[PDB]
């Protein structure tokens, strides 16, 4: 019966053409299994500036395996580099982590851009119990006070890791529609391994973009997914007022070594707990710390840093797309615009404006790392007008 | 061994439920015999450690011999999934709590069976039945005792989809399927889905086939059977 | 006599086995797995095969095709030593009898599939088809009906000898009841069975079953419909986990009449399957414990996860005469006795309740442990119907003359250390033979006396206490359970004289023994204890966490191996996938115990684990390390010069 039954999937399996060429098609049908969804973008309007706000389920659900040793280590591990992506992208933005234990929530990393203490904290969040049942209602009423005083010219989203299980708080959350679709917040949560229909309902309701996790493969797509600051509802801002640029100091300028060190409790400036010699400093207050391209505590404006963080998404909008053919058209010496080399897997990359061909690595190379055809300069800046 | 002849069938009734119940979201509407069937189904329940975790993974609603209580819970239902609650309901086939409900993607989209649901209960009302259908077509004992069950349990069971992507998981817990829920399901849907090469599924196995299942058909719908123009593909 | 089913064959046909002229059938297989590896996959590579010893697991770019087979084409072979994502050696034994839902030509098919006709030498194909697919049905009618197969074609030679030896021959509170009967169906397909010559003709039978090239598979049908009586099984929430919810799907993946002998790492599951065996078949079952050892331990998981216990208890080893009158489920031991008059009355219970037992379950821990004489005692005593092998060993005692399967049927299923101790609750244990450089000063002596208080010599070294006295105070700032077993008292008594901790030795009083399992294994103050060679063997299973061990002198690898397989258990809930729990050993250099360390290194990697010889310590001076003047080693050694051979005997 299942003796022969377990072995019934086997045997089929293992088989293939035989004769010559065995287990041949079977590693064809692997490469076959590849090539997921690659973009599908193309959008525009939203995305400016976001203010993030990590929610992470800490519950019995952990202890579970299916992917990892523990469902944190398949969360946990792969933020730190969904951290450092987003600051990669989108350095214009701050991320609040707060961690739900024990029906409660703790906001655990307050809303900033610096990395190392958020990366920390991650680090600092390995050894968590996670004991206890999951409560967005506390995890909401941080996220509603915190982000009340925050400007209504501010990106207001919310990115919450959920462990799929019961969600475990009162307070009519159901009602927490109408409180936050009025206060112009949007949630976005992802499912770990399965779905919240009240949860669904609320990222539906909100506006945010709510999926599950199937694979870590997956977990990180959708990560990707969300690096990109999305077009969120109508109606948000137009503008942000008083980004201040700022000087590096030399602290050699005149005075040859007339201070000691820049950062004397008198000084305008000097922030943070250590010393300094003076590197930075703020239109404002004018203050003088420890350089930060992002914003202060007294003049408490943003100190915007234009060559960073105002170049970052300044191309990430204007894109446009390549198109494929399988035909030989020869350009070059059988040759690449870009890489300059030939294997043909039939996938000649024509750009859609200048028509330059290029491979996978040179398709890649510019829809993961250049983001733009360069073979539309020489052709782009030489008649432009 | 009936429903009170061993407690050690019992056993694993919980365990195969929990798990239904730690898997599977959103409200499920199960499935018992009659009330002291329920009663017999609960009795071990209490005193015996068993909702230990059943009560702390999602909550329970009981429904009552007395229709008055029956429709409280039910209340309580609509409402207590679509907050932050799955809240199983546990209820009767052959109760009339089993009609008029047509549960939605929104709440109710999961059932398990439980035994065969057939009769049980009313001596002798068989017996003149019986022989007349045996003075009509005298093979008919092993027959409709069959699909007596059969007709009440995809009515009970094949109740929570509504349009066509409304999700069920209708489970069988069954000792009887060999020919008999074979013949009682549709022919619609013993083909394409009924054992297609699960029939003797442990639990413990069964568990990541809903898994499987709800995961993948969770994401990816937008388009399923599009029909626009008239293009004959006859069927 | 007449124990002889087809024993493992390559004998011969093989010279000098540098096969670089010959390699015949292999230059078969090296034709295509080398004409076969162009485009950027092999589409070859036939598990190298090799005719004689055994052949080997590609395992190093499986893919689909061989990571499949990581596990299926692995049912004859055994994978006796583990790897990385390389090659995987393995055995070749009597594991066909198991894989019995298949034939030996479909896998000799696939074995060539596999091989991309890298063809067999004939070895095996002289060793194929040996003993068919035959079962033993135990049909409801009190003893069996005569099942032949699904296939007919075996009658054809069978009834054409075998009867020529021997013949062969209210409404709705009833409806149910032969519906059960209506599912009484062909047996997936024509059953072919015969009848009952009357029960006494079987083993006159079974002796001539195998006689001309069948062999026979004895079940249990004792679920569905059971004459005798059934006793009451509870399982009281006993949660158990995927590594042994396989094995009793692997013991009933086809209807409720077939046996089965399952192996399990060290450390698992044991008294949970066939407690849980116990209840779910609906038995009146039997459990042979080792000794008594076995008998408390395992009634007390059975007093845990089944409460079936109203002195329902049946403990019948050293004048335990537990519930001997009305047997429902009873722990024994393998009655080794053969003397004249050994338990009077007692062992006529044991002999006249077996026969109450009727057959029950043969429960049966670590056969391996049984001698072949014992053997003996195992069919000829006990004449059950259904076993159970709980043996962590698959080959054992070097006999090849005698296999296990005429002993026990099907040898079920094995359990992988790497879903256990990657995927699962195993620990990962580190192994550590540590050597250390002595002082000369044990040694000139050693070399000038060919008399074994040279043996002592070295074992009473502070260069071992200073490796003792290190990972004492190094782990308890870890605060996790630590053990340490010695070879002999009075040399470990000093060491639980000078860093006085926990200790046993043989004669001590038990119920203190126990006093210091509650002052170990429940009490957090102090994780440090010491033992002997009783409290492995006659008194306990310790429970800890890091193992150090003093004790390497006999040949008796795996009994050493099973000691540590079992104590070490799960350090802490550690989030890392480090390794956790922790072995030591404490080695002489340029002695007996370097030499015999090094093929007990061989025997660690000749089954694989995380091992590492260290000789330095993390900082000696780092701790005030005692015996830091030799003037006190040679304090020592005054000792030691007054010692005798008497600290320098084991328990044998
Ligand atoms: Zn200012
Ligand atoms: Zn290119
Ligand atoms: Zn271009």
């Amino acid at each position: 019966r299942w003796e022969g039954g377990y072995e019934r999937t086997w045997e089929i399996l293992k088989e293939d053409e035989s004769g010559s060429l065995k287990a041949t098609i079977e590693d064809i049908l692997f490469k076959a299994k590849r090539k997921r969804v690659f973009e599908h973008h193309g959008q525009v309007r939203l995305g400016m500036m976001r203010h993030l706000y990590v929610v992470v389920d800490g519950s019995r659900t952990m202890e579970d395996q299916d992917l990892k040793p523990n469902r944190l280590t398949c969360t946990l591990k792969l933020l730190e580099y969904f951290v450092e992506e987003y600051f990669d992208q989108n350095p214009i933005s701050q991320i609040g982590i707060i961690v739900t234990k024990s029906k409660r929530a703790e906001k655990l990393t307050e809303l900033s851009g610096n990395p190392r203490k958020h990366i920390t904290s991650l680090k600092k969040a390995v050894d968590m119990t996670c004991h206890g049942e999951p409560s967005l209602y506390n995890s909401l009423s941080i996220a509603m006070q915190t982000l009340k005083h925050m400007p209504g010219h501010t990106s207001r989203e919310v990115l919450i890791i959920f462990s799929s299980l019961t969600t475990c708080d009162p307070s009519n959350i159901y009602d927490l529609i109408k409180t936050l679709k009025a206060a112009k917040i949007r949630v976005s949560v992802i499912g770990l391994s399965a779905e919240v229909r009240v949860c669904t309902v609320l990222a539906r309701e909100t506006g945010g973009t709510y999926h599950v996790i199937l694979d870590e493969s997956h977990y990180k797509e959708l990560l990707t997914h969300h690096v990109s600051p999305p077009p969120a509802s109508s109606s948000s801002e137009c503008s942000l007022i008083r980004m201040g640029f700022p000087q590096h100091t030399i602290a050699s300028l005149s005075d040859q070594d007339a201070k000691p060190s820049f950062s004397m409790a008198h000084l305008d400036g000097n922030t943070e707990p250590g010393l300094t010699l003076g590197g930075y400093f703020c239109p404002q207050c004018r203050a003088k710390y420890c350089e930060l391209p992002v914003e202060c505590k007294i003049c408490g404006l943003t100190l915007v840093s234009a060559p960073h963080l105002a170049r970052s998404y300044h191309h990430l909008f204007p894109l446009d797309a390549f198109q494929e053919i399988p035909l030989e058209e020869y350009n070059g010496e059988r040759f690449c615009y870009g890489c300059q080399g030939e294997l043909k897997d039939q996938h000649v990359y024509v750009c859609a404006v200048c028509q330059n061909v290029f491979c996978v690595d040179c398709d890649v190379f510019v829809h993961d790392s250049l983001h733009c055809c360069p073979g539309c300069i020489h052709k782009i800046p030489a008649p432009s007008g | 061994f009936e429903t009170r002849e061993d407690i050690a069938v019992i056993r694993n009734y919980g365990n195969l439920l929990l798990e239904m119940s730690a898997v599977v979201p959103d409200g499920i509407v199960a499935f018992f015999t009659s009330y002291q069937y329920m009663e017999s189904t609960v009795a071990s329940w209490y005193e015996q450690g068993i909702l230990e975790n059943i009560q702390r993974n999602k909550l329970l609603f009981i429904e009552t011999q007395d229709g008055a209580e029956t429709s409280v819970a039910l209340e309580k239902y609509q409402e207590a999934c679509e907050n932050g609650r799955g809240a199983i309901l546990l209820s009767v086939a052959r109760g009339k709590v089993s009609e008029g409900i047509d549960f939605v993607h929104h709440y109710g989209r999961a059932v398990i069976m439980f035994g065969v649901p057939y009769v049980y209960t009313q001596s002798r009302i068989l017996k003149a039945r019986l022989e007349y259908l045996r003075d009509q077509f005298q093979i008919r004992e092993n027959d409709f005792l069959t699909f007596d069950a059969m007709r009440h349990a995809a009515q009970c069971v094949g109740r929570a989809i509504r349009g066509k992507t409304d999700y069920g998981l209708m489970v069988f817990a069954d000792k009887r399927f060999a020919r008999g829920d074979k013949r009682g399901k549709l022919p619609r849907w013993i083909q394409e889905h009924l054992t297609d090469a699960n029939l003797n599924l442990t639990v413990d196995e069964g568990v990541q086939v809903a898994k499987y299942f709800l995961r993948q058909m969770a994401q990816p719908f937008h388009r399923e059977d599009q029909l626009g123009l008239s293009l004959l593909s006859l069927e | 006599p007449g124990n002889d089913p087809q024993e493992a064959v390559p004998s011969a046909a093989g010279k000098q086995v540098d096969e670089s002229g010959t390699k015949v059938d292999e230059y078969g297989a090296k034709d295509y797995r080398l004409q076969m590896p162009l485009k950027d996959d092999h589409t070859s590579r036939p598990l190298w095969v090799a005719p004689d010893g055994h052949i080997f697991l590609e395992a190093f770019s499986p893919v689909y095709k061989y990571a499949q087979d990581f596990l299926v084409a692995i049912a004859e072979p055994v994978c006796r030593p583990t790897h990385v994502h390389e090659y995987k050696l393995t055995a070749y034994s009597l594991y066909a009898a198991v894989s019995v839902g298949l034939q030996t030509s479909d896998i000799t098919e696939y074995l060539r599939k596999l091989s991309k006709t890298g063809v067999p030498d004939g070895i095996m194909q002289f060793i194929k088809l040996c003993t068919v697919s035959y079962g033993k049905v135990k049909l409801v009618l009190k003893h069996n009906r005569y099942f032949v197969e699904s296939c007919h074609p075996d009658v054809i030679q069978h009834l054409l000898q075998d009867p020529v030896i021997r013949e062969c021959r209210m409404d709705l509170f009833d409806f149910y009841e032969q519906m059960d009967k209506d599912e009484e169906e062909e047996e997936e397909t024509q059953t072919v069975s015969f009848e009952v010559k009357q029960e006494m003709i079987e083993e006159l039978q079974k002796r001539c079953i195998h006689l001309e090239y069948p062999l026979l598979a004895e079940y249990d049908f004792r679920n569905d419909s059971v004459n005798p009586d059934i006793n009451i099984d509870l399982k009281p929430t006993a949660v158990l986990r995927p590594y042994q919810e396989k094995s009793l799907r692997k013991m009933f993946g086809n209807g409720r009449a077939r046996s089965g002998v399952i192996v399990l790492p060290c450390g698992a599951g044991k008294s949970l399957v066939g407690v849980t065996a116990a209840c779910t078949v609906r038995k009146r079952c039997l459990v042979l414990g080792n000794s008594a050892v076995s008998v408390e331990q395992w009634k007390a998981q059975f007093k845990m996860w089944s409460t079936i216990d109203d002195s329902q208890i049946c403990r019948f080893t050293s004048d335990a005469k537990d519930k001997p009158i009305g047997c429902s489920v009873a722990i024994s031991t393998y009655s080794m006795l053969g003397h004249t008059t050994k338990r009077s009355w007692e062992a006529e219970r044991v002999m006249e309740w077996l026969k109450t037992q009727e057959w029950g379950l043969m429960i049966l821990d670590e056969v391996h442990t049984i001698p072949a004489k014992m053997f003996r005692r195992v069919l000829t005593i006990v004449q059950a119907h259904c076993k159970l092998g709980l043996t962590a060993t698959l080959v054992r005692e070097d006999d090849k003359i005698v296999d296990l399967n005429f002993l026990i049927g099907p040898k079920l299923y094995e359990a992988n250390w790497m879903e256990l101790q990657n995927n699962g609750y195993i620990a990962k244990v580190q192994c550590a033979e540590v050597w250390c450089p002595m002082s000369p000063e044990f040694y000139r002596e050693y070399v000038a006396i060919k008399t074994k208080k040279r043996i002592l010599l070295y074992t009473m070294n502070p260069n071992k206490f200073r490796a003792c006295q290190f990972l004492i105070k190094f782990h308890e700032r870890r605060n996790d359970k630590i053990i340490v077993f010695a070879d002999n008292v009075f040399a470990l008594k000093e060491y639980a004289i000078r860093l006085n901790k926990p200790y046993i030795y043989g004669p001590t009083s038990q119920g203190e023994r126990m006093q210091i399992l509650q002052n170990f294994k429940h009490n957090p103050k102090i994780n440090t204890i010491f033992i002997s060679k009783v409290g492995d063997t006659s008194f306990d299973l310790p429970e800890a966490n890091v193992l150090i061990q003093i004790s390497s002198h006999g040949g008796s690898r795996r009994q050493e191996a099973q000691r540590l397989g079992r104590v070490l258990r799960a350090k802490k809930g550690m989030v890392a996938e480090e390794y956790n729990a922790f072995f030591y050993s404490l080695v002489s250099q340029d002695t007996q115990e370097m030499a015999y360390s090094t093929k007990r290194q061989r025997f660690l990697v000749d089954q694989g684990y995380s091992f590492k010889v260290i000789t330095k310590l993390a900082g000696m001076e780092e701790e005030d390390l005692a015996f830091s003047t030799k003037e006190e080693q040679q304090q020592l050694l005054q000792k030691v010069l007054a010692a005798t051979d008497l600290d320098a005997e084991e328990e044998v």
